[PDB]
């Protein structure tokens, strides 16, 4: 198994919100391993950058490595990073998933309360989130 | 329509001009809401024309802008978009049609700028979160235009990346 | 005094001739494996400028077989020795020498090989400033090897991977921290001191206070007993439990730090 877990890193670097989708277990572990997957996510943040530039696509499988986890990088038009930490990849699946949090992110763009790097905080996002990640992540 | 979002865009830059004492930061006004909406009409639009697809070049992915934007916005796309060979930072995208006067604006004696510095924060935004921060400015210059001065920093990520 | 440079002068244009008698023996020599390389360091001392190539080949040809591959590795590490001393550096060369760590790391565990091996990636690929590529090969080797040559050598391929560019200084801070326990622990203190000193000053570079507050509690540990309280307060003071998120032993933590800062506010009252 994997243990998925998401972040999003905003415009101005600074991190946004996760969502886990592992299985339950070593939660006080799983707090260091949080910070952990923040630091990841900034230290994703600077690779993808010149990988991007790299490219012109919206998917970039897997950057980085830490001899336990795997690291796919999602980036955006909105250039957002959208992150997953996983210890065996499912990415077939998460391109297009990564497209309808896509689309759902953007239906929060829509909500102009929600705004630049503005913090997630709909209950409609969390339960997107929630079914989505039992759907193909959390299972 | 068009009556009911030339009158309530109206209202939103009059009810600025009551809490704002003087013209410029008043256009200043303008284009922080020019930009609160671009920072979602840009991946809007994404999906929808670009097919889902980044132009990592800025020429292209400034021309894509410039057709899609004023297409579904205002349904003419602008007529020029130029490049100055002088300054690489600064180009131009001139719009004969002013947004503005779609809605025949103000006399520009007491003031200067108008919802010209609205879609120029539009634009801005649109520069922005597409990884090619900007700072564009309305200019009564042959008309509507805006000017758009792009960070050396961008710019020379331009510079290397036009090094094939 | 000046007897030492006199003896020093003569010497060195007495050791010219010594090393003529060098090459005749080493010339004598190319008409074993272990003989070739003896040949090839020993002119190495003075460094065959050309020759080096010649040994680099002959080196590669038969060290193919002999599968005791310290005569290869080394010849191809004296090969860079050359490309300092080669203007192109047949820059693929140097890529030669990545390839140098790579296998021969798995050809023989005498670690230190790998060591100075990549020393010399290091140094040659600083002679290119393009030090990303030895930024990587040092950071997969500093993983390795120890607790404590992890340690060490994680600062040093990490301030190393920030030599080709200031920020990204990330995964720097988090090894180099991770690493500084095991400074603490079987290191010298000098070393140690500056690994935490330049560590946590990279974290206030570019602050994030959330595990830097964790790593301040561990300054405040020594501080509690060594360092100065004042900084362990005023880091979980901005931390500032409520809408930061803090836990169960977060909140007895911040308990232990009002300790700390009623020591400091008491030696000042």
């Amino acid at each position: 198994m994997s243990t998925y877990y998401f972040v999003i890193v905003g415009q101005n670097d600074n991190p946004i919100y996760e969502k886990e989708f592992s299985t339950v277990n070593k939660e006080l572990r799983k707090e260091d391993h949080r910070h952990l997957t923040q630091f990841i996510a900034h230290a994703a943040l600077d690779l993808v950058d010149e990988h991007k530039w790299k490219t012109a696509n919206m998917q970039l499988k897997s950057i980085d490595r830490f001899n336990q986890w795997f690291v796919s990088a999602f980036i955006t038009a909105s250039q957002i990073r959208f992150i997953i930490v996983h210890d065996n990849k499912n990415d077939e699946g998460i391109k297009n998933f990564f497209n309808e949090m896509y689309d759902t992110y953007i239906k929060n763009s829509m909500n102009a309360f929600y705004r630049i790097n503005t913090p997630i905080k709909s209950p409609m996002f969390e339960k997107k989130s929630e079914i989505f990640g039992r759907k193909y992540l959390l299972s | 329509s068009q009556s009911i979002v030339a009158l309530l865009f109206s209202e939103i830059v009059q009810y600025s001009q009551s809490r704002v004492f003087t013209v410029p930061e008043l256009q200043t006004r303008l284009h922080d809401l020019g930009q609160d909406v671009g920072t979602r009409i840009i991946d809007l639009y994404f999906v929808r024309e670009r097919s889902s697809k980044r132009e990592t070049k800025l020429t292209q992915m400034l021309l894509f802008v410039k057709t899609t934007v004023w297409k579904n916005l205002f349904g003419k796309e602008a007529e020029k978009l130029e490049h100055a060979n002088d300054d690489e930072r600064t180009y131009y995208i001139i719009e004969k049609e002013p947004l503005v006067n779609t809605f025949i604006s103000v006399p520009k004696d007491k003031g200067s700028l108008n919802c010209a510095n609205f879609t120029a924060g539009i634009v801005e935004a649109v520069l922005t979160n597409c990884g090619f921060p900007c700072k564009v400015t309305a200019h009564w210059h042959k008309g509507t235009t805006y000017m758009v001065k792009f960070e050396d920093f961008v710019i020379a990520r331009d510079k290397q990346m036009e090094e094939k | 005094d000046n007897l030492r440079h006199f003896v020093q002068d003569y010497a060195v244009r007495a050791l010219i001739p010594y090393i003529e008698h060098l090459v005749a023996i080493l010339a004598e020599g190319v008409t074993a494996e272990l003989q070739t390389r003896k040949l090839g360091d020993l002119y190495f001392m003075f460094g065959h400028y050309n020759l080096a190539f010649q040994s680099y080949h002959q080196a590669k040809r038969d060290f193919n077989a002999d599968s005791a591959w310290q005569y290869y590795a080394g010849a191809l590490e004296m090969a860079a020795l050359s490309a300092f001393m080669l203007g192109t550096a047949q820059r693929k060369t140097y890529d030669y020498m990545e390839d140098a760590i790579v296998c021969y790391l798995t050809v023989c565990k005498l670690q230190q090989f790998a060591t100075r091996a990549t020393l010399l990636s290091m140094e040659c690929l600083k002679t290119a400033r393009l030090y990303s590529e030895v930024a990587k090969q040092l950071i997969r080797m500093t993983n390795e090897e120890s607790d404590l040559r992890s340690a060490l050598l994680l600062e040093q391929a990490a301030y190393c991977f920030l030599v080709t560019q200031p920020p990204m200084h990330r995964k720097y801070a988090f090894h180099i921290v991770l690493a500084g326990n095991r400074y603490s622990r079987a290191g010298q203190r000098k070393h140690a001191y500056r690994c935490y000193r330049q560590a946590y000053q990279v974290f206030q570079k570019r602050e994030w206070s959330l595990a830097e507050d964790h790593i301040q509690y561990t300054v405040a540990k020594q501080a509690y007993m060594l360092k100065q309280l004042e900084e362990a307060s005023r880091s979980f003071a901005h931390l500032l439990r409520p809408g930061s998120l803090q836990s169960a032993q977060q909140q007895t933590s911040f308990l232990k730090e009002y300790i700390q800062t009623q020591n400091e506010l008491v030696k000042r009252s």
